[PDB]
């Protein structure tokens, strides 16, 4: 069987039933619109679903590695990575949602607070003393 | 263009599982969200109406308050708090509601134990005290081992040979059999000079079956410790070998070690935080009063900050592990809290 | 509640200690044997030089564990659910205490041993880097010795504990050691003969099941075989080299780790722990010569040729036991109930029907009957354990029960250091001359 | 000039014939009785070992092939410029019963050095063992790891004759002896130092290779080890370490497994650490007297120790009625090399009054010191202050006599040692029947 998915921009995407069933939102429908999801973003989602741990097994989900194919698949622009994550959240593609978050965490892990703000466009509302105290707290979490 | 803040709250909560320490230093939003996260962890573990919060509230606040010289500006990011009291709820208590990340870690691991007789037959009791032990310490030993480290002042390398003759006896207070944690007998031979030495006695053994405490709602147990002088000498009486205390800190997980030396110091406060020990001792004492009608065999001591860079010289356990003094000098202080969860 | 193994033994061992004291005080000067010069140069053959409580060899009924024959322990000892095989844990309880444990006591003991089964990181690293050409028995003894860092008796002796507390730390070391032996044995098997991948340990499985599962089999019939194999090989008096060596090293107050490792080295000797492998090589040589014709004629032909060539029939002929080893029959009953048409078993069975008569007609074998080693190799080969060099490791996994049981008993009763007297041939000449001169 | 293997090939058949005719003529002669208290008392007094290397003379101490410590101090070849007997020369004496020449000992030392390189897997083994694993355990593990190199085990698998066992046992023993100083020093550097081995002299002797690898060039230290590794080489075959190696070897295990088992026996607290018990007792005394070594105060300590019910370690023996010549040989070394050493001055002051106090006390039969009373002080003077390592040095020495008797056992085809065992119940029934017949 084949189901048709309509993007927010109006483009229709024919997709096998099972490949669409990777979304719990779709598998709970008892032509499907996917609003605020660009046509190019829904294309990447179907591509990921074609190529391919339960909920309440959060420890195994955090232990899960990032497939090498998913790593290069998510090696897109930062805007596309956001919208891929956002679309996986709306459609409840948790396996894709975890993969996208682990990649974002990989861009954050080990980086200075200033470098993360420049990469992700975050404003600093801390005072220089508040950052110094947080830095000491985070040192308590390290191996020494 | 876009920003990380444009993502939903559930995405932020997932990123906090992978990079909490990096995100909590980004902006006030993630710091407060990180603080709220450990509020949920703590209360889902120990409910707001549980007897633990009732008996540890003040001593726990004094422990967190002693950390203000290092983190007060970070704690005061959350302002809607009041001093602890009978009429101030838990989620509004100062030094707790603004410190859930530190409160949660302070309850998840056994605290240090200081020998209050450090500056005072065939067997003489050098020390007998308590600490609060999470009931599931054994079932989490892989990712979260529980070491037993002993602190000694050694007058010289020759009196160090009496270290194996001081016996460390551990067990649950008024429950179960008591066991002995010890190092190899010849670790003393690795001590070649005067100093304060931290000797690893291994890991905390299996003191009971955790399934016995399933369905009873027990989260902590009073861990009793007793240090016995069986040296058949006057090395402790002459203060040539002084027992400073114990901790359970996994120093340098990446580089296993047998002992390490710090320079002799004027004050035991450079090693032990008195407010932390007071919290752990009182926590364990209150637990022993509530969990057993049997009388505790020793008087209730009254334990009564100062973090400074103290260089440690390790005797490593792997023969291929070489010294790296530059790394040791650059590391953060080790006499600060160890946040592990 | 239900007494633990340590608690029950703590109640029993003072009685055995008092009984030994009054026994020696009342009859200590009684001469029980003489020492001939030929016996000193003959390896002390026939000289009483060991006090072993676990088992005694009945010349008529076979080996008796605390008076229980092989048939007795198959009836009295608890078993796993859905199994008719005795559990080796239950025999260790019998060897140490002299009493039969309940089904819950055995499952409690198996759980305690499984709790202690975790191998330290340095032992796992040690075995994973040893060469494959290093014999498995050497890797076995190395891993056991490597666990000396965890020894509670060694640390307690350095602390100066009382002599009356030696048994307690010996007991905890023995249980810590036994629980790790299947993990050590399986780790050697996976590294040397397989892909090195060993499973994790199931918390509710028993001693023999953990061994089979980590070796790589979930077959419950294989598990039933190890339950029988590890039971019948657990103990066999104290005169053998492996058992004697562990007592000797243990008498100098070495930990159970050093005592067993020394005993395993003695078991690694070709004149002690290779009887099973010699039978299997002689069977495969027989299997090729007859071209799978196990007829009574052809088997009788090969046996007479072998006996006429000067060689013996391996596994047949014992110096003391007068009838067929009940351990052999129990292994025969296992093959008949699981794989009766197995090609290698039909060969063993036809020899069992022909060899006793051939040896009786040759006239140079006093007791022409098979033993446990004549039947163990075929049972191992059926389930895939075709690597004969690993067979002595399995022997050690079983014999450690009887070894560590006697070691705990020696410490509880304050057994003496075994220090016999020695002489040179010249001094032995002088001693004999004076005896005959005064005779 | 003939090598050690060649002279033994000429002497070993003679010994085999003499043993065969000795048992054939006197085998049925009763030499002792077995009392029930003896089998329950660790076989005390029962003759249960044939050991040819050394016998304890009740008057003159240990005799290596009938030669005392005084005899071997003069007859044995030595290193150039040294008055100390080389341990390789005594090993030649233990195996052959004949004193070798200078060139024979020098060639034997060169052969051992050629067998001294450790296999790669043994080095990687010792370099990864944790330091809280006892050095004796690492010692027996390293020896066992050499089993893959066994020339006897491989020859036995191919199917050699029984008369050829000694040849492969000889080669395994010398390959093993050559690697013992390297293993012992590798353990010492890894556990107690930085893991760096000292520089190796190709023409170095056995004891010298041990000292240099430990990390010292002092020739007085090298001479101490030559003395130490000689006087500890053998002492009958009744002790646990020797008996274990013979017992395990009697089942035709290679010298590696036989020595490793003996080392585990030597690792026992009741066997291979009387050296360390003395050193702990001296330090406890040294703290009480506050370093007053006068006759009056030392005698008071010895009397207080004896009156309280304790013994004086190193003093007292059940057989030797004289002072051990191994003790005096170490005292002579001390007075010749460090007579003003504070620890030796304490040992001397005790030597000057303890025999008199113990005699006057009347509870010790032979109040005389042994080798274990003087061994630690010499090791302490050169930096070997870690007592846990002393048993390793004991094993580096005792392996000579252990492997000597092992080669002799395979040469004469010694039988496997299997005694008879009973339970306490069966011993009761045996006693009942014996006493009933009267």
């Amino acid at each position: 069987s084949n189901v048709v998915l309509v993007s927010g921009e109006g483009e229709r995407f024919t997709v096998d039933k099972k490949i669409a069933e990777r979304s719990l939102l779709l598998k709970n429908y008892l032509v499907m619109p996917v609003p605020n999801v660009r046509s190019s973003v829904l294309q990447k989602v179907i591509e990921w679903a074609e190529h391919h741990p339960d909920e309440d097994d959060d420890d195994s989900r955090k232990s899960a590695p990032v497939d090498s194919w998913d790593r290069e698949f998510l090696k897109v622009d930062q805007e596309m990575l956001y919208e891929i994550i956002l679309a996986a959240n709306y459609l409840n593609i948790k396996p894709l949602l975890d993969a996208g978050c682990k990649v974002v965490a990989e861009m954050i892990r080990g980086r200075s607070p200033e470098e993360i703000r420049r990469t992700f466009n975050i404003v600093n509302d801390f005072t220089p003393e508040e950052e110094a105290a947080i830095r000491r707290e985070n040192e308590w979490a390290e191996d020494r | 263009d876009s920003s990380l803040m444009d993502l939903p709250l559930e995405i932020h909560l997932s990123l906090l599982e992978y990079v909490p320490n990096e995100l909590r230093a980004v902006n006030k939003y993630f710091y407060v969200l990180h603080n709220h996260s450990y509020k949920e962890k703590s209360l889902a573990w120990i409910a707001e109406d549980n007897y633990i919060w009732a008996v540890v509230k003040h001593s726990l606040c004094l422990y967190v308050k002693s950390l203000d010289p290092l983190r007060q500006h970070a704690r005061e990011i959350i302002q809607e708090t009041k001093e602890p009291g009978f009429n101030v709820p838990l989620c509004m208590t100062k030094y707790i509601a603004d410190s859930w990340y530190i409160v949660y870690n302070a309850l998840q691991y056994p605290g240090k134990i200081i020998n209050m007789g450090w500056d005072k037959p065939k067997e003489r009791t050098l020390m007998q005290s308590l600490t609060a032990l999470p009931v599931n310490f054994w079932s989490r030993k892989k990712d979260e081992p529980t070491p037993v480290n002993v602190w000694f002042y050694v007058k010289n390398a020759h009196v160090a040979r009496y270290i194996p003759k001081i016996i460390t006896e551990i067990g649950i207070c008024n429950y179960g059999p008591k066991q002995i944690v010890a190092s190899a007998g010849y670790i003393n031979e690795l001590i070649t000079s005067e100093g304060i030495y931290c000797v690893n006695l291994g890991h905390l053994p299996r003191l009971y079956d955790e399934q016995i405490f399933e369905g009873t709602g027990t989260t902590h147990l009073p861990l009793e410790l007793k240090a016995i002088d069986r040296t058949d000498s006057d090395v402790c009486i002459n203060s040539d070998l002084v027992l400073l205390g114990y901790d359970f800190i996994p120093y340098q997980i990446s580089k296993p070690w047998l002992l390490f030396r710090i320079e002799p110091v004027n004050s035991i406060e450079a090693i032990f935080n008195y407010s932390e020990c007071s919290f752990s001792y009182q926590f364990a004492w209150s637990l022993a009063c509530l969990q057993s009608e049997e009388k505790i065999s020793f008087p209730r001591d009254t334990i009564i900050y100062k973090p400074s860079k103290l260089i440690r010289i390790f005797v490593y356990k792997h023969p291929e592990q070489k010294q790296d003094l530059g790394q040791e000098i650059a590391l953060p202080n080790w006499n600060t809290p160890y946040l592990r969860r | 509640q239900e007494k633990t193994l340590k608690e029950r033994f703590s109640e029993i061992y003072p009685i055995h200690a008092q009984d030994v004291r009054q026994f020696v005080k009342e009859h200590g000067k009684t001469k029980i044997s003489d020492v001939l010069l030929e016996q000193v140069y003959g390896g002390m053959r026939g000289i009483p030089g060991s006090v072993w409580e676990g088992s005694v060899l009945d010349p008529e009924d076979g080996i008796r564990f605390r008076g229980r024959t092989i048939a007795d322990i198959q009836k009295d000892l608890p078993k796993a659910k859905g199994s008719s095989q005795p559990l080796p844990e239950a025999l260790f309880w019998l060897l140490l205490t002299g009493e039969v444990p309940t089904q819950a006591q055995v499952e409690n003991l198996s759980a305690d041993l499984m709790s202690r089964s975790e191998l330290p990181s340095h032992v796992v690293q040690l075995l994973d880097n040893l060469p494959k050409d290093l014999h498995p028995m050497a890797q076995f003894s190395i891993a056991v010795t490597a666990l000396e860092s965890e020894s509670k008796f060694a640390k307690a002796y350095a602390q100066g504990i009382s002599k009356q507390d030696y048994w307690s730390y010996t007991f905890e070391d023995s249980l810590d050691l036994l629980g790790k032996l299947p993990v050590i044995a399986a780790k050697i098997y996976r590294n040397v003969f397989k892909d090195g991948k060993m499973g994790e340990v199931d918390p509710n499985a028993d001693y023999a099941k953990n061994l089979v599962n980590l070796i790589g089999s979930k077959d419950e019939d294989f598990v039933d075989l190890m339950r029988l194999y590890l039971t019948i090989h657990s103990d066999h008096e104290g005169g053998n080299v492996s058992a004697h060596t562990s007592h000797l090293v243990g008498s100098a107050l070495s930990s159970p780790y050093l005592s067993l490792a020394s005993g395993l080295n003695g078991l690694a000797g070709p004149l002690h722990g290779r009887a099973n492998q010699e039978v299997l090589e002689w069977l495969f040589a027989l299997k090729e010569e007859v071209n799978d014709d196990y007829s009574k004629d052809t088997i009788e032909k090969y046996l007479w040729d072998t006996l006429n060539s000067g060689r013996v029939i391996p596994g047949y002929g014992h110096a003391v036991l007068r009838k067929t080893d009940p351990r052999y029959m129990a292994q025969r009953k296992f093959a008949m109930d699981h794989f009766p048409d197995y090609e290698l078993f039909k060969l063993v069975s036809s020899i069992y029907e022909v060899a006793p008569g051939v040896l009786t007609e040759h006239g140079k074998t006093k007791n022409p009957w098979p033993n446990v080693d004549a039947h163990s190799g075929v049972l191992l080969q059926y389930y895939g354990l075709k690597e004969s060099s690993f067979y002595t490791v399995l022997f050690g996994v079983s014999r450690a029960f009887g070894i560590l049981a006697q070691l705990i008993t020696d410490r509880a009763i304050g057994a003496s250091i075994e220090r016999p007297k020695s002489y040179s041939t010249e001094k032995y000449k002088e001693l004999v001359k004076n005896i005959e001169s005064k005779l």
